This record gives C-alpha cells, sequence and structure tokens, in this order.
RNA sequence: UUGCGAUAACGAACGAGACCUUAACCUACUAAAUAGUGGUGCUAGCAUUUGCUGGUUAUCCACUUCUUAGAGGGACUAUCGGUUUCAAGCCGAUGGAAGUUUGAGGCAAUAACAGGUCUGUGAUGCCCUUAGACGUUCUGGGCCGCACGCGCGCUACACUGACGGAGCCAGCGAGUCUAACCUUGGCCGAGAGGUCUUGGUAAUCUUGUGAAACUCCGUCGUGCUGGGGAUAGAGCAUUGUAAUUAUUGCUCUUCAACGAGGAAUUCCUAGUAAGCGCAAGUCAUCAGCUUGCGUUGAUUACGUCCCUGCCCUUUGUACACACC
C-alpha cells in the first residue's frame, strides 16, 4: 500500500484504430503524469480476418467473388505500478468499442 | 588462418566428410541400407548403394553445425522433395523418417552431435573439432 | 546401334579420331562415333584423365573439350 | 405510394437533409410488377462518401 | 475466457448482429432504429435508439 | 567505439542488412565468404560493388551481410545493394564526400539498380483467372 | 594494377575483372564493332556487363529494348516453349557454353561472332497483308532495324530449340551450330533460310 | 571413392527365366523386361546378389545370371522383406509370393476367375470388361475400354 | 546486289488495315536530298536507318 | 492519360483570379499556400490544383 | 460528356474523376523480452590469437537500420527540350522510391432484361399436399450407373529431360478447453503411420511453415527408353457407426494411349504472360477445383478499324407490346 510495483500488462484489441489508439493515449498520458515506469504501447501487426464469398445467392451469372475484411488492432502497455491507486482511476470513464485486459506479472 | 565450416563450399565439405566417415568406418550403418528410398516422394533407391549413408550423415552433421536445434521431423522436411502422384499434380511430401532418425542416433554414438535440452540434436564440441578439421582439409588441399 | 561396350578397333579409333576433334563433347563423340553416350563420357574422362584433350567447362550436363597443344 | 412517398420525401427534405429516394418495388393490383422512385435534392452514389453521409 | 481474439471479436459482432434482428422484429411498431452495445467490467448495456422510448 | 553503419538492399521479398565496420577486407555473407553464394552463375552479381570500385575500396572495411526473405535470386539482387550502399554509407559518414560521389557515378553508370531499389512488386490476382491479368478460358459452346 | 590482399581472399581470375568488365570472365566487348550499320543502337554492345542476367525494366516503353544487351536478348529468347518459361539460370548457363563452344569452334570473338549472326539474319524486305480478310492481297515492305534485330534472335534461337528437341545435340551447340553458321552465312542455318524466304517473298509480292 | 576403368566381353539378347532379356542394358533395367520384376525388384535382387550395378547385362557371368535367377525366385531366403513382393498373405496358404514371368497373367486369371466364381461385384465388372476402381465411366475410357 | 541505306526524317503515320505498317520519308545516306516515303513494318523511329533493296518505289498506302 | 478534371482547372481559375500578387512558378510554395487560402479536402487534390495553378502561372509570364 | 476550343447559349448537378483500401519510399518522428541489431555487466565452445558460433534484459547495457504500426511527409507528370490552334495535351531527357489514372482494387449514374434464384431464409401472394403425408425420422440404395456428343481442367509426349545424391530460399493464411485444433521434440516403423511428451486461444508455438520449380555433381543416352503412368493384382495403414461400387495414403508388381495435336478456338502488354509450389475455402476423410499468396520470370505492340462486339451521328420506317 506505500508504492509498491505491480508488472502489469494492459493489453488492448479493437476494430477501430481512433478509439484504439485514443485509449492507449489516454493510458500513456496517465502513466507518464504519474511518473510510472512504462514500455510504450507496443502495435501488433494487424490481423486482417478476409471473407470470400460469391455475390449471386442462386449460382448463376459471372463468377464475382467478394473479399470482406475485419481488422483487429492490438497493442498493449506494460506498467510497473501502484494497483490501489490505479484502480482508483481505471474503473471510471469505461471505453467502449475496445477489449481491454490488464493481467498481472511477477516476471 | 581459423577455418570454421563455413568457409568451404557445402559439396565439397559433404563430399570431404563422407569419405572420412567411409574412411573410418565407425558411424553403424543400419543394414537395411540397398532397400530403402529414402523417402516416400522418391521413385528409386539412392544410386550410390555403398556410400550415400556417409553423404546423409555428412549432410546431416554439417547442417546441426549451422543450425542450433534440428529434430528428425525438421530433416524429413529438409529432405523431402516434389513427390510425383501421377496424374495429379506433384506435392511436397517429408523424407523417411527412419533414416533420418538413425542418422542422428549413429552421429550421436560417434559423438558428433548431442540431445540439446530444447529439442532436437545440437553438435557437440567433438563435433565441432571434426568437422573444422574436415574443412581445414579441404581448404588446405 | 550406339556401342555401349569399346572393341579394341574402336578403342584405337577413339585414340585416333579424339585428337584432331577441335571441339570435343559426349554428343561429338556419340555422333562422330559411334558410341553411346555413357561411353562418350567414359571416354571424355579417360581422355582428359591421359592429357590429349584438355578441359574448358567441365559443367555437368554439358562438358566443353578442347584438343591438346 | 404516390401519396406515401412523397409525404415521406417531403418529410426528409423539410427535416434538414441534403437529398432524399424512396423506391417501391413491387404488384399493385396488377400481376405484371414494376418499379417507381421518387427523389428529391441532392444524391451521391458513388465512393466513400456513400458509405459517410448517406442511410440506407 | 480462453478464447482467441479473431474469434472473441467476431462472436460479438455475430451477437450484435442477432441483437439487431430480435429488436428489429420486436420493437417495430415503436419504431426501432438502431442498438448499441457497450461491454463494461461485470456489466454490458444495450442502448436501444428508437423513435418513441415510452413503448420501448 | 569502431566506426561503422549499416544498410539493407532489396529485391522482391529478399531484405539483405549489411553491417560495414572499419575493418581489414572481410566480406562475409549471413556466415560464409563473398567467393560462395550458390548460385555460381550469379556469383558476379555479388562480385559487381566489389569489381567496379576496385577491391582497394574494400581493403579497410569489414561487410557482414544478413539476408532473409526472397529467392535464391532475389537474395542476390539483396546482397548486391546491401554491399553497395553500404559502401557508400561508409564513404558518406566517414571517408570524404568527393570519394563517396565518385562510389556513386561508378555504380549508377553501371546498374541503376545497385544502390536504387526495384519498384516492381507482385501484382494481384484477380477472380476470373488464375494470374492477375490472364483470365479463365472461355467457352461459347 | 596490383593484387589486392584482404581477410576474404579473392581470387586472381577475378581480381582481373578490375581492369575490364568481360562477358562471364573471357570475352571482351572491345573490338565489337557490328558491320551492320543500320543495326547499331539496335544491337547494344559496348556498355559491357557480366553475367547475361539483369532485373532491368525494358518493357515499360517503346524503345528501352533496344538499350537491353543482345547478350541477355538472345538469352531472353531461350526462355520459351512453355517448359522453359522463368529459367533464366539455365538461359544464362546455355548462353555461356555456347559462347565456350563459339570460342573453340571458329576460334574468333564469340561475341562478334552473334553479333554477325544477329546482322547476317535480320530480313531487310518483309510482306504484310493488303485486304479485308481471307479474299486478300500481300505487299513488300521495308523492315524497321529494331524489327530486324528481333526478328533475328528469334530466328536464331528457334531454330535452336527446333535442332535441340529430341536428339543427343544440346541446346548450347546446336545454339553454336546456328550462330557459327549464320555468322557465316551459309544456307545450312534455320535463320539464314527462313530470311532468304522471307525476301523472296517479298521480291515475289512487289 | 574413386573410379577405375572396366573391359567388355560380350554376349548379346540372352534367354533368361523365359524371356527374351537384351543385352546392351544395364542389367536392373534389361531385367524388368521379365513380368513382375520392376526397377525396384530389379535393383534388390541385383545388389542381393553382388552384381556389379554398371555391367550392362551381356557382359555379365552366366553364373552371375543364375544366382540373380535364384533370388528372384526365392526372394524370402536373401533377405528381400516381405512388403516388397507381389503376393503377400496369398490366397490360400498364407505365403508371401513373388510371381515371375509366365505366372503374373496366370495368377491374374487366378484372381478374376476366383472373383467371378463367388459372384463377386468385382469379378461382374471384370467379366463385364469396365473399370473396377470406382471410377466414373461417363466422359473416360469411350474409344477402347 | 547493291542495297541503299536510307535515313528516316518524319514517320508519316500508320497505314495498313490492321494498323501494323507505318509510313516514314527518307533521305538517301549516299546522295542527300534525295528523299522517298516508305513502308515499313516494324517499330521505327526518327533517326532510324533503315535498307532498301528497292531505291524506286513510292509508298501509296495512307488513310 | 493526365487531362485535369474541371474540378482542379475551375479552383485554379479561381485561385489566379484573386490571389496573383501571392503564388508564383514554383510548386512547392504554391502547394503551401492553397493550403492557407483554400480548404482543399484532400493532399492529393491539393498537389493537382497547385501544379496546373503553377502551369497556368508559367503561361501567364 | 476528360478537357481545350467552336458556339444561341450561359452557369450547374449525377456518373467519370475526387474519394476509400492496398502496394511501393522515408538511416525524419514515436516506440517495442510477442520484432530485431550492436556490444558486453555475464559466461561458454571450435579453429585459434580473431573468425564462426551457443546462450542470461531489477539472474545485463544500449539502439531502431532491418520488422511492426501510429502520426505525418512525398508526386503535382516536377524540371528542361521538342510538338501542337503556342491550347487541352502528347513525346523525349534529367532528377526522383515512384513519372502506364504511380500499380491494383472497392464503390459506382439514367434506365432496363418477362436474365437467374420460390430449392438460402420463420422473404412471400396464390395453388397443391397434410396421417396410407409431398411433414418428420430410420434403414438400405441412388445422385458416381455407360455404345456416345460437348465444356472447364490435370498429367504428358522427354536430354532446355528423367532419376539419384547434395545444395538450399518465400509470402498470404489457420489453429483447441464457450473441448480436442495446429502440432515441435523423443522413440518405433521401408513407408503410410503409431506412440510418449511438449508448446500454442497465437508477431510468442506449430513456423525460418528449410515450398516446389531452381542450382551443382553424378546415372541414363534418342530406343515409347530409365519419357508417360492410365489400367489392373496382392498386401499394409489412416478417417469414420459404416470404405463393397476400390474414401484417401503407402509398398511391390502390371506399364495403355500419347513422338506436339485437324477444322476451329481462348487468354494476355511488365514483376504482366508462362512455369513453380504454398495457404485458406468446403473438410471426420477426400483437390486434378476455387480464392489469395509468394518463387522464377520472357517474347512482342506501344498501333488500327480489317474481323467481332459495343457506342455515337446521319438516314429510312406503315414499328412503340418497339423486328421475337
Ligand atoms: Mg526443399
Ligand atoms: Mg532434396
Ligand atoms: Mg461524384
Ligand atoms: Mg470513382
Ligand atoms: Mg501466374
Ligand atoms: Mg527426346
Ligand atoms: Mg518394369
Ligand atoms: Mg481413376
Ligand atoms: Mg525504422
Ligand atoms: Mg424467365
Ligand atoms: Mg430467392
Ligand atoms: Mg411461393
Ligand atoms: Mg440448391
Ligand atoms: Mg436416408
Ligand atoms: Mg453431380
Ligand atoms: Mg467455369
Ligand atoms: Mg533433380
Ligand atoms: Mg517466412
Ligand atoms: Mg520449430
Ligand atoms: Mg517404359
Ligand atoms: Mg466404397
Ligand atoms: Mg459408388
Ligand atoms: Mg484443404
Ligand atoms: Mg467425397
Ligand atoms: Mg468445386
Ligand atoms: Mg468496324
Ligand atoms: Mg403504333
Amino acid at each position: 500500500q506505500q508504492q509498491q510495483i505491480i508488472k502489469i500488462r494492459i493489453t488492448l484489441t479493437s476494430t477501430k484504430v481512433k478509439q484504439l489508439e485514443n485509449v492507449s493515449s489516454n493510458i500513456v498520458k496517465n502513466a507518464e503524469q504519474h511518473n510510472l515506469v512504462k514500455k510504450g504501447p507496443v502495435r501488433l501487426p494487424t490481423k486482417v480476418l478476409k471473407i470470400s464469398t460469391r455475390k449471386t445467392p442462386n449460382g448463376e451469372g459471372s463468377k464475382t467473388w467478394e473479399t470482406y475484411e475485419m481488422r483487429i488492432h492490438k497493442r498493449y502497455i506494460d506498467l510497473e505500478a501502484p494497483v490501489q491507486i490505479v484502480k482508483r482511476i481505471t474503473q471510471i470513464t469505461i471505453e467502449p468499442g475496445v477489449d481491454v485486459e490488464v493481467v498481472v506479472a511477477s516476471n | 588462418p581459423g577455418v570454421s565450416v563455413r568457409d568451404v563450399a557445402a559439396q565439397d565439405f559433404i563430399n570431404a566428410y563422407a569419405s572420412f566417415l567411409q574412411r573410418q568406418g565407425k558411424l553403424e550403418v543400419p543394414g537395411y541400407v540397398d532397400i530403402v528410398k529414402t523417402s516416400s516422394g522418391n521413385e528409386m533407391p539412392p544410386q550410390d548403394a555403398e556410400g550415400w549413408f556417409y553423404k546423409r550423415a555428412a549432410s546431416v552433421a554439417r547442417h546441426i553445425y549451422m543450425r542450433k536445434q534440428v529434430g528428425v521431423g525438421k530433416l524429413n522436411k529438409l529432405y523431402g522433395g516434389a513427390k510425383s502422384r501421377g496424374v495429379r499434380p506433384y506435392k511436397h511430401i517429408d523424407a523417411s523418417g527412419s533414416i533420418n532418425r538413425k542418422v542422428l542416433q549413429a552421429l550421436e554414438k560417434i559423438g558428433i552431435v548431442e540431445i540439446s535440452p530444447k529439442g532436437g540434436r545440437r553438435i557437440s564440441e567433438n563435433g565441432q573439432r571434426d568437422l573444422d578439421r574436415i574443412a581445414a582439409q579441404t581448404l588446405e588441399e | 546401334q550406339h556401342a555401349v561396350i569399346l572393341d579394341q578397333e574402336k578403342y584405337d579409333r577413339i585414340l585416333k579420331e579424339v585428337p584432331t576433334y577441335r571441339y570435343v563433347s559426349v554428343s561429338v563423340l556419340v555422333d562422330r562415333l559411334k558410341i553411346g553416350g555413357s561411353l562418350a563420357r567414359i571416354a571424355l574422362r579417360h581422355l582428359e584423365k591421359e592429357g590429349i584433350i584438355k578441359p574448358i567447362s567441365k559443367h555437368s550436363k554439358q562438358a566443353i573439350y578442347t584438343r591438346a597443344t | 405510394i404516390r401519396r406515401a412517398a412523397y409525404g415521406v420525401v417531403r418529410y426528409v427534405m423539410e427535416s434538414g437533409a441534403k437529398g432524399c429516394e424512396v423506391v417501391v418495388s413491387g404488384k399493385l393490383r396488377a400481376a405484371r410488377a414494376k418499379a417507381m422512385k421518387f427523389a428529391d435534392g441532392f444524391l451521391i452514389h458513388s465512393g466513400q462518401p456513400v458509405n459517410d453521409f448517406i442511410d440506407t | 475466457a480462453l478464447i482467441s481474439k479473431k474469434r472473441k471479436l467476431v462472436a460479438d459482432g455475430v451477437f450484435y448482429a442477432e441483437l439487431n434482428e430480435f429488436f428489429t422484429r420486436e420493437l417495430a411498431e415503436e419504431g426501432y432504429s438502431g442498438v448499441e452495445v457497450r461491454v463494461t467490467p461485470t456489466k454490458t448495456e444495450v442502448i436501444i435508439r428508437a423513435t418513441r422510448t415510452q413503448d420501448v | 567505439a569502431v566506426p561503422s553503419v549499416q544498410t539493407f538492399g532489396k529485391k522482391k521479398s529478399a531484405t539483405a542488412v549489411a553491417h560495414v565496420k572499419a575493418g581489414k577486407g572481410l566480406i562475409k555473407v549471413n556466415g560464409s565468404p563473398i567467393t560462395l553464394v550458390e548460385p555460381e552463375i550469379l556469383r558476379f552479381k555479388v562480385y559487381e560493388p566489389l569489381l567496379l570500385v576496385g577491391l582497394d575500396k574494400f581493403s579497410n572495411i569489414d561487410i557482414r551481410v544478413r539476408v532473409t526473405g526472397g529467392g535464391h535470386v532475389s537474395q542476390v539482387y539483396a546482397i548486391r545493394q546491401a554491399i553497395a550502399k553500404g559502401l557508400v554509407a561508409y564513404h558518406q559518414k566517414y571517408v570524404d564526400e568527393q570519394s563517396k560521389n565518385e562510389l556513386k557515378k561508378a555504380f549508377t553508370s553501371y546498374d541503376r539498380t545497385l544502390l536504387i531499389a526495384d519498384s516492381r512488386r507482385p501484382e494481384p490476382k484477380k477472380f476470373g483467372g488464375k494470374g492477375a491479368r490472364s483470365r479463365f478460358q472461355k467457352s461459347y459452346r | 594494377f596490383t593484387p589486392v590482399v584482404l581477410a576474404t581472399p579473392i581470387p586472381e581470375e577475378v581480381q582481373q575483372a578490375q581492369t575490364e568488365i568481360k562477358l562471364f570472365n573471357k570475352w571482351s566487348f572491345e573490338e565489337v564493332e557490328v558491320k551492320d550499320a543500320s543495326l547499331v543502337d539496335y544491337v547494344q554492345v559496348r556498355q559491357p556487363i557480366f553475367v547475361a542476367h539483369t532485373a532491368g525494366r525494358y518493357a515499360n516503353k517503346r524503345f528501352r529494348k533496344a538499350q537491353c544487351p543482345i547478350i541477355e536478348r538472345l538469352t531472353n529468347s531461350l526462355m520459351m516453349n512453355g517448359r522453359n518459361n522463368g529459367k533464366k539460370l539455365k538461359a544464362v548457363r546455355i548462353i555461356k557454353h555456347t559462347l565456350d563452344i563459339i570460342n573453340v569452334l571458329t576460334d574468333q570473338n564469340p561475341i562478334q561472332v552473334v553479333v554477325d549472326a544477329i546482322t547476317n539474319t535480320g530480313p531487310r524486305e518483309d510482306t504484310t497483308r493488303v485486304g479485308g480478310g481471307g479474299a486478300a492481297r500481300r505487299q513488300a515492305v521495308d523492315v524497321s532495324p529494331l524489327r530486324r534485330v528481333n526478328q533475328a534472335i528469334a530466328l536464331l534461337t528457334i531454330g535452336a530449340r527446333e535442332a535441340a528437341f529430341r536428339n543427343i545435340k544440346t541446346i548450347a551447340e546446336t545454339l553454336a551450330e546456328e550462330l557459327i553458321n549464320a555468322a557465316k552465312g551459309s544456307s545450312t542455318s534455320y535463320a539464314i533460310k527462313k530470311k532468304d524466304e522471307l525476301e523472296r517473298v517479298a521480291k515475289s509480292n512487289r | 571413392s574413386l573410379v577405375v576403368q572396366e573391359q567388355g566381353s560380350f554376349q548379346h539378347i540372352l534367354r533368361l527365366l523365359n524371356t527374351n532379356v537384351d543385352g546392351n542394358i544395364k542389367i536392373v533395367y534389361a531385367l524388368t523386361t521379365i513380368k513382375g520384376v520392376g526397377r525396384r525388384y530389379s535393383n534388390l535382387v541385383c545388389k542381393k546378389a553382388d552384381v556389379d550395378l554398371h555391367k550392362r547385362a551381356g557382359e555379365l557371368t552366366q553364373e552371375e545370371l543364375e544366382r540373380i535367377v535364384q533370388i528372384m525366385q526365392n526372394p524370402t531366403h536373401y533377405k528381400i522383406p516381405a512388403w516388397f513382393l507381389n503376393r503377400q498373405n496369398d490366397i490360400t496358404d498364407g505365403k508371401d509370393y513373388h510371381t515371375l514371368a509366365n505366372n503374373v497373367e496366370s495368377k491374374l486369371r487366378d484372381d478374376l476367375e476366383r472373383l467371378k466364381k463367388i459372384r463377386a461385384h468385382r469379378g461382374i465388372r471384370h467379366f463385364w470388361g469396365l473399370r473396377v476402381r470406382g471410377q466414373h465411366t461417363k466422359t473416360t475410357g469411350r474409344r477402347r475400354a | 546486289t547493291p542495297v541503299t541505306l536510307a535515313k528516316v526524317i518524319k514517320v508519316l503515320g500508320r497505314t495498313g488495315s490492321r494498323g501494323g505498317v507505318t509510313q516514314v520519308r527518307v533521305e538517301f545516306l549516299e546522295d542527300t536530298s534525295r528523299t522517298i516515303v516508305r513502308n515499313v513494318k516494324g517499330p521505327v523511329r526518327e533517326n532510324d536507318i533503315l535498307v532498301l533493296m528497292e531505291s524506286e518505289r513510292e509508298a501509296r498506302r495512307l488513310r | 492519360g493526365r487531362v485535369r478534371t474541371k474540378t482542379v482547372k475551375r479552383a485554379s481559375k479561381a485561385l489566379i483570379e484573386r490571389y496573383y500578387p501571392k503564388l508564383t512558378l514554383d510548386f512547392q510554395t504554391n502547394k503551401r499556400l492553397c493550403d492557407e487560402i483554400a480548404t482543399i479536402q484532400s493532399k492529393r487534390l491539393r498537389n493537382k490544383i497547385a501544379g496546373y495553378t503553377t502551369h497556368l502561372m508559367k503561361r501567364i509570364q
């Protein structure tokens, strides 16, 4: 309870890179004003989920194909932080659209 | 004047080390040579019929030298090729696993490779020494 | 049609015709002598070991040999 | 439908919209079907402005 | 919950599509237009955009 | 520390990262001397930046090239681009700029791809045929 | 002018490549005068290369293949009939052995022999069709120099490939015999025989 | 590992195992004109017989021919590993056989007429002249067979 | 046979029914300012030298 | 085919019709001042408008 | 219908273009033990006296070139010649990562078609059927049946090759506990495969997906041959409740046509054609298919209206349900 680090990693997964990098910017600013040592937001390769269909619902016509994509962007921010004052401001202004996971570590 | 097994050409080294193994006669050829094909993807057995196991063991020893961990399945993928499927198109098929497993076990008992706690076989210190002496001879001919 | 064994008269015809062949290869022995390609390869190797033809390329699938001197 | 579609078109256009289109397709007291449009104002049909400024 | 991200985000999309057709079929006589899902820690909130909130 | 640059060369998907530093004439390619590259008939492609400017320009540098990606020809082109760009980068940062410009002119009068990466990228395949332009054969009957 | 020594020993045969860029490491591009003016600036020599493999863009404009080297162009015409598509390494090996054989037989410079073979079988007159279909006529017209070079290379490599198909002789030596007979002018080679056929038809259909 | 030379005293076309084998063909490929003897079987029999593999089948010794015939006819006694054979686990005695020159058509007729005799479906298709391995007969085999 | 060389001055334009034949003005290398219009089969450009088997035939095909 | 449409051309005419004692014969500074004196919605369209404006200035020269 | 011009029109809108996505450049920024690199706090080998390596990020230090992805920059046909009605533009050269709309797509007007789909739908009018059912389920068969005609393909006719050994390199994907997916390694087996473990809900592990063509060295040697591998026999396995009408895989044997294909006809202008494989889709099993991906990489043109189709203008019309 007296300035003890936790070695947490926050992984941020979304499909909307505006909202997602806004959440990661907020996390980086929070650490940068609480003076927490942190590895910056590491950007994973964005995954593309491609689904190739025929456009026709029957089987008539020229064989026309549709590629749909879902794009998934992933970041993670490592931290060494006091948990009881991190979670006093983590649980508020909860982000919509972005899946967050906080995993503690002892490595 | 230091020579590793990288300063010399692959084919020259593998011929020289296969001839060294065939001249020392310690490598315990398994005895189902002369009958086997080296892959399901092959058509014919090796045309050397005496030798080719020394050449395979020389290539495997040089391969372990240039890598860190190679297992039997990695060796089978390495030595596989394109299989003729007759009227259907060609395809990659892995090589024979018993031949490569027995090559690895043979180089274990002549001390070239060892069992490598991260996986397959790494090279031994005596293996580095023997391969470096062969490479030095292959250059200084 | 093409000889796969070599008789003695074919052997002396090789040693008295492959010198003064300006360019020598496997197909050159196969068409100007009447031997097959296996004896042509063997005879090329033997004749450069003796040294009356000398190599230029010595690739597999294509050997270029010229006469010595 | 010429009352209904126009009463939707004018309502959209004086609701503060840049353009409006209504297409009605089907059969109405005739067996042989036809389609008919009711467009007022300005519409874009091509490009990323369709995904930006058009509700469908 | 030991599911991949590729499958979790797809399943979130399928959940959104299933709620969208469920509210499209249910709330059609009080003008449902849209639905927005916000997944939070130990709550998920479902906002129904309708023209008549009183009959929703 | 020691004077050193790092550059790269890029053919279609091959990338050769070259570490050039102050040394004694070493030119290694991912473990091995420049004189054994495979393909043998394309070895003069990676001899070209050595021979356009003379080997005397390489007597006080050690070049170590790690090439990955691509294929056999593409790695050779990325290697020669990496070596030429590394020698120009070393002469830009440590030797005279006039010497660097004479090296650049010697490379570019022979081949622009020694210093400039080829921008030719594979065009995507389209439905309706096996290739990017080619279509499936159509019947009428 | 001296053999430089390095921590990697560059061999002496390739250290003499500093003073002169030869084809593969043997044949000079000097004294490779093109005997047929009107094929200068389309048979491109005089900018030497080390090997007949370059990833050069020559198809993006109309006359860039006139600045492509002639050995690379003859090499490029060997990588066809379908099963040899790609396989420029095989084509470059065939060109290397072809120039070896063209040096062994007929001891002059093989690059000069292949450019004499280009200029001896580029056809100077060719016919075209006139009329809108089968009920037609045939008119003799002149031939562009770039077209002459193109069609010379095609006629040499096609008659090399046909002569090497289904017999013991290899492509690198049927190409060598084709180039030597063309460089003399013989009417034993496919390319000279088709050039004579083309120009005889042109005279008959002026 | 080094190559020395060999002199070719020769004999012409040779009857072996009631089949005219052609000398001027290397021994593995010359013995493949015997039915039941393919390329793998030829190579393994010529390796079990200590026959030089480069020995052209007409310059081969008569006693070497006899050893080749013995290993071909009795292959399980020369450590040929019995997954390598024509008729493993046979049909009537459970014995691994390798069937040779004139007997391959004989065993083929024995298999087919056994299969006709039990009125099995595949024997019926062989009697009808059709394909027997489930091939589609609508478009293929439509000028002969 | 003594062929004559000729230098292309102006590319006058594509002729022929399929457009493969082009029509050019050429001037003779010996005896300059002696000029003829010729039909050329291949890709031709200004300053190209081309070899005439005949020196007396004017091209007529145009448009 | 590098023919420029009327959205580029009309914008360039309407830029030279009122900002002549400004923009000069250089694409780089013309490209920079199109960002101030106009609201072009994309960088590619700005670059086409600036280049055609520069092409027109070199003609009024 | 992009503009310039001409001009009884002038000034606009939809479509084109702009746009969005992807590819190409950034030693400029922001960074990263899920990407690497260099040192060495650390050590450890082999040849040696520094070359090739193997390993510990509060049981190391630092950096970002390479990789990733955010924010931007960049190209506008720049510049300069030539040509043009000194226009719109076009060609050449130089520079440049890029000068083919920079490459490739996505989106895409006015209107139609008696185009396809009622068998994708709990989309649907009407009709038919509804307990001896045309509902539903279960068992078995069939959809694959073979004198034959046609279409898309795969494999070939070989030496620019086959075989053997050796070398040896990608990129796009995908993956299991919200239950059995991708599987390394070890062992057994000729092989297919079995088995014991392991790692991975994934830039972490499969996976450097060590792919194939290719390269080198050998064997063959112009013979339907060691080209080709159809057809067929016997056996061993795997998937599945179930393999017979061979699911597929392996091993041995059998070893057909086919020696480059009339008449005709298809696709294609540069990282394109072609060759080469790989992944995904469907999938318990089954790829000769498709969708994408990368590897190797040409020839020929930068045109025309001759053929074919489409568009416009003029023209003729007794057609407007519009030549059916
Ligand atoms: Mg491989
Ligand atoms: Mg292999
Ligand atoms: Mg628009
Ligand atoms: Mg558009
Ligand atoms: Mg392709
Ligand atoms: Mg042949
Ligand atoms: Mg046989
Ligand atoms: Mg079949
Ligand atoms: Mg960077
Ligand atoms: Mg209909
Ligand atoms: Mg329907
Ligand atoms: Mg209905
Ligand atoms: Mg259906
Ligand atoms: Mg049923
Ligand atoms: Mg069916
Ligand atoms: Mg089709
Ligand atoms: Mg091979
Ligand atoms: Mg990879
Ligand atoms: Mg692994
Ligand atoms: Mg055969
Ligand atoms: Mg069955
Ligand atoms: Mg069936
Ligand atoms: Mg599959
Ligand atoms: Mg099936
Ligand atoms: Mg299908
Ligand atoms: Mg027409
Ligand atoms: Mg009427």
